[PDB]
Parts: C-alpha cells; structure tokens; sequence
DNA sequence: GCTGGCACGACTTTTGCACTCTAAATAATAGATCATGCTGTTGCACA
RNA sequence: GCCGC
DNA sequence: TGTGCAACAGCATGATCGCGGCAAGCTGATCGTGCAAAAGTCGTGCCAGC
C-alpha cells in the first residue's frame, strides 16, 4: 500500500508519464502474460506497478524493448 | 452578491480555458520589471513575495 | 402590496447622467387602468397611459 | 446475409467539425419522406396516423423488427419493405436519426438570418432592415430590373405607387410583395461584380463613416464566396423536422 | 460511458464484470442530439473526416 | 362561479400545505405577510431597498 | 363525492429544455439481452442468441420454430444441433422456463433444476409430463392404472406439478399502464334514464384560447389588429370541438333510447341495433357514427362500458320478428352454467331448448357461441 | 347414431377521397447594466 | 417552500 | 454669404444576470361525407371423430 508515489514520480519525473507506465504494466499484469517483478502483498496490480516503477525496474523503456523482444520470439 | 461572482468566474474560465504548457524554453530575452510595492511611506509587498 | 392611490417619485435623480432629476406622478386603482405623469430632460409633460 | 455489425460501425472516425448553409437538395437528402398530415397518431387504432408528425412508413418502425400491420414481424427478414405498409423491418432506434422534410408551397424567409442585429440579409442587401421586414409581409413592394422606366433597381414603392406605377408604366415592371420578391432579387445579384465594384470605391474615397460599412460588406461578400454558398439558400421553399424520438 | 454512451455502458459494465477495466470509450447521444437539432434549422453541420 | 372559487382556493401562489412540523410553526404560517403573490413583486424584480 | 382517492404519481422534467422527455424501461428481452451480454457467448453464439431472444414473446415462450431459426441465420456449421444447444443456456436464465418451445418443455427445464432428492421427483419429471400430459389435463383416473402408481401418490405429484410455474416469463414482466377509461359519457339512472357529456374542456379550451389568441390580438403592443392571424383561428377550433362534443352526444342519446331495455330490469335485452338504425334516427351517413362509435367509452350503474356491444346485428330468424345473439350468448351461458353435475349442454338439446324458448337457431349456431368463450361439458 | 370443428351467400362494417365553415381584458409598477445601430442636430469648410 | 454554501 | 458634409447625442433594441440537493405539482382529442370499394363478419350448412 503507497499513500505516496513521489518515489515513483521522481523515477521518471514528469507525474503525468509515470501515471501511463503504470496504467500500461498493470494492463500486463492484469489482462494476462505478465507476473509482477516484486513481490506481491496481496495488493492490487495498480499499486504493484507503482512499486515496481518505485524500484527502479519498469519505465517505458524496458516495456518498449521486453515488448520487442517478446514479439521476436513469437 | 454570489451571482455576481459566478458569472465573473464564467467568464474567466471561457476565457483562459484554452492555455496550456507546450514547450520547455522558448529563449526569449523579454521581460518585466519586478520592484516592492511601496505606497506613499508604507510597503505591502516585498520583492521576495 | 402597494396601497391604491397617488404616489410621487424620482427614480434618484440618476437617468440622464446629468445629474438631472426627473419627478413622476402615478395614480394606482384597485382595478382598471393606470396613468402617469412624467418630466423629460426638457422639462415638458408627458403622460404615459397604461 | 448475417452476422452485419452496424452498431458497431456507428462509431465512425472524424475530425473538424464544419458548419455550412443547407441547399434545399441537401435537406431533402437528409429527408426519408415527406410530411403532409398534421396528425401524429389516431385514437381509433393507437398508431402513428399515416403520413403525420408520428409516422412509421418514414422515421422508421414502432416496434423493434416488426412492421405494420404484421405482414412481416422477425429478425429473419432485414431490410425489408412491406407492400401494404411502406414500413421497414429494423431496430426502430432508426426513429432518432431519420429527419423527413415539409414543402412550403411558397418560400419563407429564415428568422435566424432575417431578424439579427447585424442581419446578414439584410446588410447585404446594404437595405435597411425596417424595408425587409416591410416588404416581407406584404405591405409594400420592391420593384426589380425595370431598367426602361425611371424605377430603381431596390424601390421601396407601395401599393397606391403601385397602382400608379402600373397606371403609367405598365409593362416592364416587376414588383412582388412577398419573400419571393427578396429571393428574386438575392438570386440575380452577382458577388465578383459588386464586391470588386464596392472595394474600388472603398479604395476610391475614404471617410471614416462609410469606411466600416464598405469594409463589413467586402467581409460578408468574401466569406459568402470563400465558402461556397448561395445567398438564395437564406430564404427556404421547404423545412426539415425532428425525428419523432426527440 | 457511464453517462450517455449508450454501447459503452454495456461494454464497461460486461468488462468489469470479466474484471478487465477498459473503457473503449465512444461518441454521447446528446451530441447526435445537438446535431439532429441544429440541423433541423436550416443549418447543415457535418463531421470531416 | 365554482371553477373560479375551487381555481383560487387550491390551485395559488398564497394558497399552500400548513407546515405542521410543531404548534408554532403552524402559528407563524399562519401569521405571515407575503409581498409576491398575483398583485406582488416578482423576486428578481425586487431590490436592496425592498 | 363522498371519497375521493389520492393523486396519482406523476412527473415532468424540469430544468431541462426538451420539457419531459422521457424514461426508460426494463422488459422481457431487454432483461434477457443484459443476461446475454454477462454470459460467455462466442460471435456465432452471441448471434444465434440474439436471434432466439428477439423471438420471445411476453409469456416469454419462444413462438418461432427452431427450424426456422436456424433458417434465419442462413450460416454453414449453425445446424440445430448447435441451436438447441444455445437455446437450452438460454432456458437456463433467471425467468427459468422462459424462451421454451412449448409447456412440457416449461415444466421439463423447470425440474431439471431441484435437489434431486425431492419427494416426487422423478414420479413426476417425466411419467406425468413428458408422458400422458393429456391424462393430466383430465380427470387422469386411467393414469393411475398407466403409471403402475396408487391414486394416493398421483394426488401429491399433480401438486408438485401445479407447484411448478405454469408461464414463466411474465414474472419479470413490470405492468405500470392500468389502461383506464375516463368513462367521456356518463350516464345515470333516472325516471327516464337521462344521459350526460363529461370531460368536454370545451369551456376552458375556449378560455385558453382566448386568452392566449384573443388575449394577444387585443393587446395593443403590437401595430395593426391581429383580427384574422389568430382570432379567426380560435373560433375555428371552438367551432371543431362543439361540433364533434354535439355530434358524439347526439349519437349516444339515440343509442341510449333505442337500447333503454338492456339498462332496465336485466341486462341481456339488447336489440340488434344495424348502423342503418341510428343512421336513420339522426338523419345521417352509418359511416360517420361509425367511426364516432368506435373506441368512446360510456359509464354506466350496472351496463358493459363500449358503445360497439349495443350493434348486435343478429337477428338469427328468431320465432317472433328478430333478436339479438349477444343477449343469445348470454342465455346460453346462463343455461349451461345452471346445469347438472353432468351437464350434457348438447349443441343439438341446446339448440331445442333455446327453440321451445322461443328462438329459432341453428344447432350450429349455438356452438359456435358456447365455443367463443367456453367448452362443451363433456358434451361429447 | 350422436357430436364437434370447417366453408359459403348475403348483410354489415371500415376506409381513403373528399371538400367544410368579438369587446375584453390583462399586465404594467419595481433590475440594472452594458453594447450597438439608426436618426435627427450641429459645427466646419467651400463656390 | 426549504437545506448547504 | 448661402450651402453640403461629417461627427455626435438621444433613443430603441438585444443579451445576461452562481452552484448542488429535497419537496408538491400537474396539459385531449375536432372535421365531415357518401360512396363505392373493399374487407370483414354472421347465420347457416358441411364432413370427420366418438
Ligand atoms: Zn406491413
């Protein structure tokens, strides 16, 4: 549970962008094909992305690539 | 005096509703001339505010 | 409500923006029509009837 | 002949949204029919009456696929026109989008266009608004062309100058007190003519009187020309109406 | 949706249900509305494309 | 005759439901002076000074 | 009035520029398209359910074949055998029992779903209504005999049959219209059973229309006199209702004095009253007063409330001049009613009654009037 | 032999086509506030 | 008509 | 020195005047017509089932 994403804002600092990755990994998470990269409190995949953008290991970046190279595979 | 104040406030939004931030730094040297507001031999407004 | 009768006024004396006050005479019934009595910036009767 | 997704392509992409006068082709267009029974349903049977306001063989059906009268009530029919009934077998949503239209027998002027203070008729016939609004209800004329005789092109003469006129002049002068009148003479009116005609004097003799008037007629006279309309479209010979649902 | 998309009530309603919150959002019917009476007048008013 | 009667009766901006919340709110519904109404001032029409 | 019920409900939109617009309401299939959309359906399925919803009708009975559903689709690969498969999920819905093809396959869906341990379950899930429903729908004397079963056990299993909804569907149904009549003619009883015209409005349609032409056409705001754009319009409507408001009153005074004797004393003694007859009384065409006669309502003590019953053009070649098959029908119905535990009600022994009674009909003819409304008493 | 739902020749009902024909009486008063266009009035320069 | 401004 | 033109004051008209919520409170339709044309129906007699 985050009361406050200011870690996640200043990660990638705009507050309008991160609120979007964060929308596009839970997506992943929650729609299907994705298992959350930290571990999971029993809390919501929305605040799983936040946490995750938090440690540094989700930006829009590495979805663009992870994305790039997943459809290579297939 | 409540209508009075809606209205102005309608009219400011439909005014001012179409300004948003679209760039970073346009470069320009213009500018305005910032100074306390000293009225007669008393002060309001210093420059830090 | 206002009583029937003959009431006199002057709008406050702010019309014109000349600082000219007009005087008006109006007369109420309890039913029918009304009449009135008023001052132009020239100063000359008019009536104005219902 | 199955499985049409038509809700679905109801969403359609788009992008600037225009405005533009409306050509009576461009109302019938949009017309599904014609109304002419100013009965939108009987008591005697508690249907849409027949060529009214609330009207199933235009606007649509009344009852999901069904039609009138029952020849043909399914889904499995689509599209179809009943020969008793001219109703079609469809969702009968249809009844908020089909407009129909109404003929005037006899063309009205636009009170959007005719009674504005800044009346686009009326400034462009440069005419005073008092004259339109004379002249468009009869109680005197506007003689047009009538180049032999000593008339003017925009008269403002009445019924006994009528008569006179008549009386004296006779034949080659057309005068109408109606709003055919104004749409006569809006259509024999030629824009590139004029307005080059009102810039040269414009450009010709300054006053800053006559400068506003003259440059607000050079607008309207453009805008009409850079936007392809006809200054005829202003008064209408028919109508569209609401489809029922709204 | 969730106010006068007539399509998109269902679909977020039946996306929530199957725990999907996606709004596919579309067009108001008030609009079409709005459309359809300014049309009515002698005002022909169009989408581009 | 009864039309007019039943039309003024029932159906006026003075006739209205008597609040019975308590005792009092019954008296002042009662005891209470209106400057609307039929031969009244409109609210928007009214002013400061009213 | 000594009572006066309380207003109904009613509403209007305000604040709102299209005054009153409207509201929605749930139905059958609109109640059977939302539990289409949260079930998981594929395209063809979502497609073949739709078709086979929009074919319920308001009892919630599927009244197209499924033959012709499958028709409808006109696809390859949408055979019946994948249509019953998609009506059976629909069957399964919260109406339980709704869009079935008939009423054994009501009550076969109905108690497919119970406890499976239920007292009469199986006694009756398929020996009394997929077999020998004909029986049931009789006496079923024989169908203890038929089911190798005691009569005992029979009389709780038609229980539990009766138990089961009979048309499901109508359940979901709401119902706000009561489809009253405002009675437009009351009529009273008097030493000669007067008649009287309400809900005219024609006063105070004439007083709004003052009012509001004549009202605007006598202000003095505007140049000129609108005694023609308006004045002479109002006059045209007053003059179009009292027309109409004397034209009905006339009529239903004429059939008022000619059918007098169904109002006194009993009810069945109407008159084959043809159009020509009150054509001839006011003097005018039998379309007219048709059309006038259609759908107007009268209010009456004790007398049906339609103006059409009083035709009756049945003269039937009764024994003493003509008569009416309404108040025919009605003795018959009276007479079969007050009959033996038996009650043989012949077509032929009615028909002879009725002709000792004085009115010459067909044998026929009496069956087709007992057939209108009722069946024969074992008649058979 | 007894009984119970199907057709037929008069009568009856419905339906477009079709052109119809006064004085009363109701409210103003009691929002200002601002912008704009039309019309009559007056100062200024010319032959 | 009332409630929160 | 009498005259025509452009700037200006007075008047009439149009448009606008906050946001949410709860009560109680309610509107009609008309012809008509006669006339055949058409559809529809009623009293009556059929053949098939018990
Ligand atoms: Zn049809």
């Amino acid at each position: 549970a985050r009361v406050t994403v200011q870690d996640a804002v200043e990660k990638i600092g705009n507050r309008f962008d991160l609120v979007l990755v964060a929308a596009r990994r839970a997506r992943q998470m929650q729609v299907g094909g994705k298992d959350p990269l930290v571990p999971e409190e029993n809390d919501k995949t929305t605040v799983i992305a936040l946490r995750e953008i938090e440690e540094g290991l989700i930006n829009n970046q590495i979805l663009d690539v992870r994305e790039r190279q997943e459809q290579q595979e297939q | 005096k409540t209508a009075n104040s809606g209205y102005l406030t309608r009219r400011l939004v439909d005014v001012a509703q179409d300004l948003v931030v679209t760039e970073d730094d346009c470069g320009t040297h213009e500018g305005i001339m910032m100074t306390p507001v000293i009225e007669g031999g008393d002060v309001k407004e210093p420059l830090r505010d | 409500h206002r009583s029937p009768g003959v009431f006199f006024d002057s709008d406050k004396g702010k019309t014109h923006s000349s600082g000219k006050v007009l005087y008006n005479a109006r007369i109420i019934p309890y039913r029918g029509s009304w009449l009135d009595f008023e001052f132009d910036p020239k100063d000359n009767l008019f009536v104005r009837i219902d | 002949l199955l499985k049409f997704l038509k809700a679905q392509t109801k969403t359609e992409e788009f992008d600037a949204i225009k405005i533009a006068l409306a050509s009576p082709d461009m109302i019938r267009s949009w017309s599904f029919g014609e109304v002419k029974k100013p009965e939108t349903i009987n008591y005697r049977t508690f249907k849409p009456e027949r060529d009214g306001l609330f009207c199933a063989r235009i606007f649509g059906p009344v009852k999901d696929y069904e039609c009138l009268c029952g020849k043909y009530k399914r889904l499995k029919h689509r599209g179809v026109i009943c020969e008793k009934c001219g109703v079609e077998v469809t969702q009968t949503k249809v009844r908020r989008e089909r407009m129909g239209h109404i003929e005037l027998a006899s063309p009205t002027a636009h009170i959007w266009f005719l009674k504005s203070l800044p009346s686009r008729i009326g400034l462009l016939l440069d005419m005073p608004l008092r004259d339109i609004e004379r002249v468009l209800y009869f109680e005197s004329y506007v003689v047009i062309e009538g180049g032999m005789t000593n008339l003017e092109r925009q008269q403002i003469l009445t019924e006994e100058q009528y008569l006179d006129a008549l009386e004296e002049f006779g034949d080659e002068f057309d005068a109408k007190m109606g709003a055919e009148a104004i749409q006569a003479l809006l259509k024999s009116m030629d824009l590139e003519q004029e307005c080059e005609q009102l810039r040269e004097e414009l450009n010709e003799t300054n006053s800053e009187t006559k400068r506003k008037k003259l440059t607000k007629r050079i607008k309207l006279l453009e805008a009409f020309v850079q936007s392809g309309n006809k200054p005829e479209w202003m008064i209408l010979t028919v109508l569209p109406v609401l489809p029922p649902d709204l | 949706v969730k106010s006068d998309d007539v399509n998109g009530r269902t679909k977020m309603y039946k996306n929530i249900v199957d725990g999907n919150h996606q709004m596919e959002p579309g067009m108001p019917e008030s609009f079409n509305v709005l459309l359809k009476e300014i049309r009515s007048l002698g005002i022909n008013i169009e989408l581009e494309d | 005759i009864s039309a007019a009667v039943k039309e003024f009766f029932g159906s006026s901006q003075l006739s209205q439901f008597m609040d019975q919340n308590n005792p009092l709110s019954e008296i002042t519904h009662k005891r209470r002076i209106s400057a609307l109404g039929p031969g009244g001032l409109t609210r928007e029409r009214a002013g400061f000074e009213v | 009035t000594a009572g006066t019920p309380s207003g109904n409900g009613v509403d209007y939109q305000d604040d709102e520029l299209p005054v009153y617009q409207g509201e929605t309401t749930q139905s059958l299939q609109d109640y059977l398209m939302w539990q289409v959309e949260l079930t998981p359906f594929t395209d063809t399925d979502r497609a073949i359910a739709t078709s086979i919803v929009d074919a319920v009708d308001d009892t919630g009975y599927l009244t197209i074949q499924i033959e012709d559903i499958v028709d409808s689709i006109g696809d390859d690969e949408i055979g019946l055998e994948e249509v019953e498969a998609v009506l059976k999920r629909i069957q399964r819905f919260d109406p339980v029992g709704v869009a079935a093809k008939d009423l054994r396959d009501c009550l076969l869906i109905q108690l497919s779903q119970f406890a499976k341990e239920t007292p009469w379950l199986e006694e009756a899930r398929l020996i009394i209504s997929d077999h020998l429903d004909l029986l049931a729908n009789h006496d079923f004397r024989t169908l203890m005999r038929v089911t190798r079963l005691k009569e005992e056990v029979l009389k709780e299993a038609v229980n539990l049959i009766q138990s089961l909804d009979p048309r499901p569907g109508q359940s979901i149904q709401t119902g706000e219209p009561e489809y009253v009549i405002p009675d437009v003619l009351v009529r009273k009883v008097n030493d000669r059973w007067v008649v009287e015209l309400n809900s005219d409005s024609l006063p105070r349609l004439k007083i709004n229309q003052q009012y509001a032409a004549m009202g605007n056409s006598a202000r003095n705001d505007a140049d000129g006199q609108f005694i023609r754009s308006n004045l002479q319009e109002a006059r045209w409507l007053i003059k179009s209702l009292e027309s109409a408001n004397d034209t009905l009153l006339r009529v239903s005074r004429c059939i008022v004095e000619q059918q007098q004797a169904f109002f006194e004393q009993g009810e069945e003694y109407m008159k084959p009253m043809v159009l020509a007859d009150i054509a001839q009384a006011v003097e005018m065409h039998e379309s007219t007063i048709s059309r006038v006669t259609t759908q107007k309502y009268l209010h009456s003590p004790r007398g049906i409330f339609e103006l059409k019953y009083f035709f009756s053009s049945h003269v039937n070649t009764e024994g003493g001049g003509e008569a009416s098959s309404t108040a025919i029908r009605a003795l018959v119905k009276k007479l079969i009613a007050a009959e033996n535990p038996a009650k043989p009600l012949s077509d032929s022994k009615l028909t002879s009654m009725l002709s000792e009674q004085g009115i010459m009909v067909a044998r026929r003819t009496v069956a087709k009037y007992r057939e209108s409304l009722s069946i024969p008493p074992s008649n058979q």
